């Protein structure tokens, strides 16, 4: 009945696609290797942390992110393929924002980075829209009852980024320091920035 | 297309395999993983054979069971290959002989497409709007949980993009439309069966209609 279709080893099939196109000279020399480096080294959440840290320290920039995110990001030259129209959503003491792409895995590559396996998993895609609080708690983030949870589903071309709340423990920390607190998960809206007392 | 890809809302899944700030490991857990993305841009940008919208649709066009059993990156290897074959760039025979084995692609579309609408109703921020209650067999960018639901607009996009119902098929009727950020109250979408406050969906102008 529901038998899985016969297929060759996945690697064999991945390289067969490559070898086919390459044999016809449809793929530029160094093209594939070039992109790999971009994905691994260039697209990094560190760029997102940078924007957040600055937004905490400089109120003028904060307003730029919240009003014209694309401009603010362009100002750093952190624009890219899956991140041409950026909108930053901020977390107030009574609001928590989370991002999802139920239909696929659309994320702001240049600022957050390539989507992690769990972000593109059937369970996250299906559950977070209906039961955010349950999903977050299981992940390790407990959101109080008086805090409204807003889930943004990346359907069109808009790519989101979350502007977390500034942890009270940082009395006059430097931008450099604040940068280490803002982790990838904070940018996706799944985690809350905490002061590493280790 | 009301296919398995439209997971939002589906009940039965276990828990998300992740603890906040846990180590996700390398960006690519396998050597072949960077290929699907790269070869996609090679077709979109370099060759100009298809659009990103067409890549999404080919994955959606996967046989349901095939979709569920296949991992993320492998879904795109199969998709890009299917497009390559449908555009006439490659031949399934080559793929198979080069792979050394079977290479099942996605199923052929059963919908020509949907041109962009000519009824240009421009909405403003703060307006209540209802999502058109319509069923499109082909590509579309509206999650099933929106049909007939009413929400409020919180942002209209300054830029315009091509209608995905058309361009996702390779039609020229694409046009250009701005997208809106329609905020829906959780209660409106899932009734009492909701653990949250509100969901914000980014919908194309052609999907909405004034609520009155
Ligand atoms: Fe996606």
């Amino acid at each position: 009945e529901n038998a899985a279709p016969a297929q060759a080893a996945v690697s064999d099939r991945a390289w067969a696609l490559f070898r086919a196109l390459d044999g016809k000279g449809l793929v530029p020399d160094g093209y594939v290797e070039g992109w790999k480096k971009t994905f691994e080294e260039d697209f990094s959440p560190r760029r997102g942390a940078e924007l957040v840290a600055r937004a905490w320290t400089d109120p003028e920039f904060r307003q730029l992110l919240l009003t014209d995110g694309t401009a603010a990001v362009a100002q750093y030259g952190y624009l890219g393929p899956q991140g041409e129209y950026i909108v930053a959503v901020e977390d107030t003491p009574t609001l928590k924002n989370v991002i999802v792409c139920s239909l696929c895995s659309c994320t702001a590559w240049p600022i957050l980075g390539l989507p992690p396996t769990w972000y593109k998993s059937f369970e996250y895609r299906a559950r977070v829209v209906r039961e955010p609080r349950k999903v977050l708690s299981e992940m390790g983030t407990e959101i109080a009852s008086d805090i409204e949870i807003r889930v943004y589903d990346t359907t069109a071309e808009t790519r989101y980024m979350v502007l977390p709340q500034r942890p009270a423990g940082t009395e006059g920390w430097s931008q450099e320091q604040l940068q280490e607190i803002v982790t990838k998960d904070c940018l996706i809206g799944v985690a809350i920035p905490q002061v590493p007392t280790v | 297309m009301d296919g398995v890809h439209d997971l939002a809302g589906v009940q039965g899944f276990g828990k998300v395999p992740h603890t906040v700030d846990a180590d996700i490991g390398p960006t690519f857990h396998a050597e072949w993983e960077h290929l699907p993305y790269s070869l996609m841009f090679a077709g979109v940008a370099e060759l100009g054979a298809f659009s990103v919208d067409e890549v999404r649709y080919v994955v959606e066009r996967m046989e349901p069971r095939h979709y569920m059993m296949t991992p993320y990156y492998e879904r795109y290897v199969i998709g890009v290959a299917t497009l390559m074959v449908e555009k006439g760039i490659l031949t399934q025979d080559e793929l198979e002989s080069l792979a050394g084995g079977p290479f099942p692609l996605s199923r052929p579309s059963e919908s020509e497409g949907r041109p962009a609408p000519v009824e240009t109703t421009t909405f403003e921020v703060g307006q209540r709007v209802r999502v058109r209650d319509e069923y499109v067999p082909g590509h579309i960018r509206m999650p099933a949980y929106c049909r007939g639901r009413v929400g409020t607009i919180s942002h209209r996009t300054t830029e315009k993009w091509p209608f995905p119902d058309a361009i996702g098929h390779g039609r020229n009727d694409a046009g250009e439309e701005p997208t809106y950020h329609v905020k829906f109250a959780a209660e409106e979408l899932f009734g009492s069966d909701t653990d949250g406050g509100s969901v914000v969906v980014d919908l194309f102008e052609g999907y909405l209609e004034p609520a009155a």
